[PDB]
RNA sequence: GGAUUUUUGGAGCAGGGAGAUGGAAUAGGAGCUUGCUCCGUCCACUCCACGCAUCGACCUGGUAUUGCAGUACCUCCAGGAACGGUGC
């Protein structure tokens, strides 16, 4: 019931916006598209494309 | 449109000019949509002014109130139409 | 008998102190405040309680704010 | 478009509430369909019970949310 | 028999005579205390005029709870969470029923919010010193038996049985 | 019956005479606009000169000139001179 | 023309209001009528100080609305 | 249009309603006469000023722009508006 | 309409709300000033006659007492605006 | 059809002072963790000017009424302020 959001589809898409919105919301940035976006969430542990040593782990973390 | 001609007749809480929440099985709109909630209460917060009272609310019942069109803050259903 | 479009108009230009709802009292050359009343001045600066505070200059405000408009 | 029924209570004695808490204790003299209820005779009441009469007030509607009555009419 | 949500819902939420939310259930001797919440935080009173519940227990968290209908019921005893899940209950209105002895009272104490209460025509009422048991475990009670409590009868109740 | 003496009419007669007057305000009745009125239009939106602004609490007096006060944010006047 | 038209082109639109009484939600709003009328929708809504409170169906005002934020996926000149 | 609110305040006008104001002014008693512009006019009525000393004037004009609300006659709760 | 729409563009562009129309035939980025004290910077892509305007790299501070009040600052890049919460519309800040 | 009655807003904000009075386990900075010193968010007690008055409901005991009608709210004395907003 609540565990299948509207496009999610019970397990065929996820919750990226809500994080998206918080990471822009944080790093206001004129280019940060669907590019960059894929790009940090998709990655494991690479040299991130914010700063971990502010609150973008602890949004990352959430 | 007319969005909420068709969450009308149940019990929704309307809210106010200055932040209450009254649930009135409400009827109708209008161009203003002053409200007309039939079997309407009220109920605000009881400000304790401090941390260790608590905050609750005290509960006043109009019955039913013509809410002049000033009021709406929003208008979400809170009870069923019964 | 002076009527707001004269009154305005000849201090539309004539730096103006003009008092908004919050302490704001803008002094500079107002640009245009037609029947809209909407303000917009030109070089004005920012004041609160009248101490002379900001510079955003051509700053244009909504009446809605207005409480007093005399051009100093 | 349609003027106030303060008709048959011109002329007569209001104690009224504006805005700034404040009263207006006066007669109905004269008003538009704005509702502007003009008062001769009237004083203002403070928040402290100071009073001074205000020789002719002409009290707009745009914030008097009140006024009670003296008499019949 | 199935007492459901069917019951809960078809009931009648609306104006008690007190003029507060009130949802009768009467005429189904429902012996099922389940399916409740949703009442959906519009409703403070839960009425079951005409059931056989086994005992006291079986609500939702109510944390508006205002008035409750448990009488002409199979009330024996008096369950636990009750506080909890009524903290603006008052009117836990019990008569007509069959608590038995001093135990039942047990979770009869724990609230703070007690004032409006009635176990009326219970083997409870002729035993000896029985509302001194009630004006003892009741602090903030107001309405017991439909006449005032009394600091009478409180300093009776706390005195006694050290 | 009565005819009506319009709240213009009022304000007419206090500019034609180019009295002074203190006038009242919104959400603060402590603070007074004492000037007088130069002209009108049909919208009273008042237009003053030489107004100040008198506190009652603080007492205090601070003059514009030629000044023009909103027209929403005026409740009624006293004429005092 | 105005920008009452330009949040007229809203319907199915992610949308996040600030509202009147220090409010801030996000909704995806019901439908905007020409003075501004949006009606929410499974949004969160937090007033000054307050809970991300959920309305599966509600009416937000219009004057008593201050800032709205649109899509990111809108195209601006495209809305207006 | 005509607002069936109107209509509501006219059902709701002429006898004991209970208006309540902007800074609490909330006046219960006979409203007389409310004009759709909403200014109502009370007769006999018990208003506290939000004050909790909710004294009894006569003929009051509460305007209904500062009106939070009104409590209208419980009878007509089956309204030609509604229905 | 259409004599009405021309009139509405000389309004905007020749009148008060210079500002903002210099703001969208320039792209300028500029301060719209609220009557509750929120104070957000950026863009004007939609703007008419009531200080409807929509901004684009929009970012809203505040003056938040947790005491000496910090700017609370954040940057929603487009987001729409309605002139009533507006008591001015500023051309340029000098940031 | 954004100007004195409702939908282009007057909205925002801040809780009066102090005592070698105190709590922050998981949460603040520096003196580079522990110890200890000073420092910019509350509540409990106490001093002022229980932040000040009104009234309303209620708890306390005494006290007047036995009565039929659709309620803003109906006893009187006295205490206490557990609760609400109105003027500063």
């Amino acid at each position: 019931l609540v565990e299948f959001t509207d496009e999610e589809g019970y397990g065929r898409y996820l919750d990226l916006h809500d994080c998206y919105l918080k990471y822009i919301n944080l790093k206001a940035s004129e280019k940060l598209d669907y590019i960059t976006y894929l790009s940090i969430f998709d990655q494991l542990f690479d040299i991130p494309k914010e700063r971990k040593n502010a609150e973008y782990k602890r949004y990352l973390e959430m | 449109s007319s969005k909420m001609l068709q969450h009308i007749d149940y019990r929704m809480r309307c809210i106010l000019q200055d932040g209450r929440i009254f649930i009135g099985t409400f009827k109708a709109f209008d161009k203003h949509m002053n409200l007309i909630l039939c079997d309407c209460d009220e109920f605000r917060k009881i400000k304790p002014k401090n941390s260790k009272q608590a905050e609750r609310e005290e509960k006043r019942v109009l019955g039913l109130v013509l809410l002049r069109g000033e009021n709406l803050v929003s208008m979400t259903v809170e009870g069923p139409p019964p | 008998p002076l009527n707001p479009k004269p009154f305005l108009n000849g201090l539309t230009g004539k730096p103006v102190m003009v008092k908004l709802k919050w302490g704001m009292e803008y002094k500079g050359y107002l640009v245009s405040v037609d029947g809209y009343m909407n303000m917009q001045l030109a070089n004005t600066e920012e004041y609160i309680d009248g101490a002379l505070s900001g510079h955003l200059g051509e700053v244009l405000i909504r009446c809605n704010n207005v409480l007093y408009i005399r051009g100093v | 478009a349609h003027p106030p029924e303060l008709k048959k209570f011109m002329d007569k004695k209001l104690s009224l509430k504006l805005n700034g808490g404040r009263h207006v204790q006066g007669i109905l003299r004269g008003f538009d369909p704005f509702m502007n209820l003009v008062i001769d005779e009237c004083v203002e009441m403070a928040t402290s019970g100071q009073q001074n009469n205000i020789g002719m007030v002409v009290i707009r509607g745009n914030s008097i949310i009140m006024l009670e009555a003296l008499e019949r009419v | 028999v199935k007492l459901t949500a069917e019951l809960i819902e078809q009931a009648a939420q609306y104006t008690n005579a007190v003029r507060d939310r009130e949802l009768d259930l009467r005429g189904y001797k429902i012996p099922v205390i389940e399916n409740l919440g949703a009442t959906l935080d519009q409703f403070d009173a839960i009425d079951f005029s005409d059931n056989e519940i086994r005992k006291l227990d079986g609500f939702p968290l109510l944390r508006r709870l205002k008035t409750l209908l448990v009488n002409n019921n199979r009330i024996c005893r008096i369950g636990e969470g009750l506080d909890q899940a009524l903290p603006c209950l008052t009117e836990l209105i019990l008569t007509n029923n069959s608590l038995v002895e001093l135990g039942d009272l047990d979770p009869l104490a724990s609230l703070k919010s007690l004032t409006y209460l009635s176990i009326l025509r219970n083997p409870v009422t002729n035993k000896k010193h029985y509302r001194l048991y009630v004006i003892y475990k009741v602090p903030q009670v107001r309405v017991l038996d439909f006449q005032k409590v009394k600091l009478k009868e409180r300093q009776e109740a706390e005195k006694m049985f050290k | 019956q009565k005819v009506m003496v319009q709240p213009i009419n009022l304000i007419f007669r206090y500019l034609q005479n180019r009295s002074r007057i203190q006038v009242w305000l919104y959400e603060q009745v402590n603070m007074r606009i004492e000037g007088c009125i130069i002209g009108f239009d049909e919208y009273m939106n008042l237009v003053l000169d030489d107004a100040e602004e008198i506190h009652s609490k603080t007492k205090s007096r601070k003059q514009l000139g030629r000044i023009m006060l909103k027209g929403d944010n005026i409740t009624l006047l006293q004429s005092v001179s | 023309m105005k920008l009452v038209r330009f949040l007229m082109k809203l319907s199915h639109e992610t949308v996040t209001i600030e509202l009147k009484n220090g409010t801030q939600v996000h909704g995806t709003i019901t439908g905007v009528d020409v003075s501004m009328n949006t009606h929410l929708k499974a949004v969160k809504m937090t007033l000054k100080n307050r809970e991300p409170v959920q309305l599966e169906t509600l009416s937000i005002r219009g004057n008593n609305i201050r800032y709205f934020i649109l899509p990111d996926s809108l195209p601006l000149d495209t809305l207006l | 249009s005509i607002g069936v609110p109107i209509k509501v305040l006219h059902e709701a006008e002429g006898h004991i309603v209970t208006c309540e104001t902007n800074t609490g002014e909330v006046y219960r008693g006979k409203l007389i006469e409310a004009e759709d512009n909403m200014n109502c006019q009370m007769s006999n009525i018990t208003v506290t000023y939000r004050d909790g000393r909710v004294a009894q004037l006569e003929q009051v004009y509460i305007r209904g722009s500062k009106i939070r609300f009104l409590i209208l006659p419980d009878m007509l709760k089956n309204a030609p508006m509604l229905k | 309409p259409e004599e009405l729409q021309k009139r509405e563009e000389e309004e905007f562009n020749t009148g008060p709300l210079s500002v903002l129309t210099q703001s969208v035939k320039n792209n300028t980025q500029v301060l719209i000033n609220c009557r509750n004290n929120k104070k957000l910077l950026g863009r004007v892509k939609a703007f008419d006659r009531h200080c409807n305007m929509v901004l684009e790299n929009v970012k809203e501070m505040w003056t938040e007492v947790p005491s000496k009040p910090v700017n609370k600052d954040r940057y929603i890049s487009k987001m729409f605006l309605r002139g009533d919460s507006v008591i001015v519309v500023l051309r340029n800040p000098l940031i």
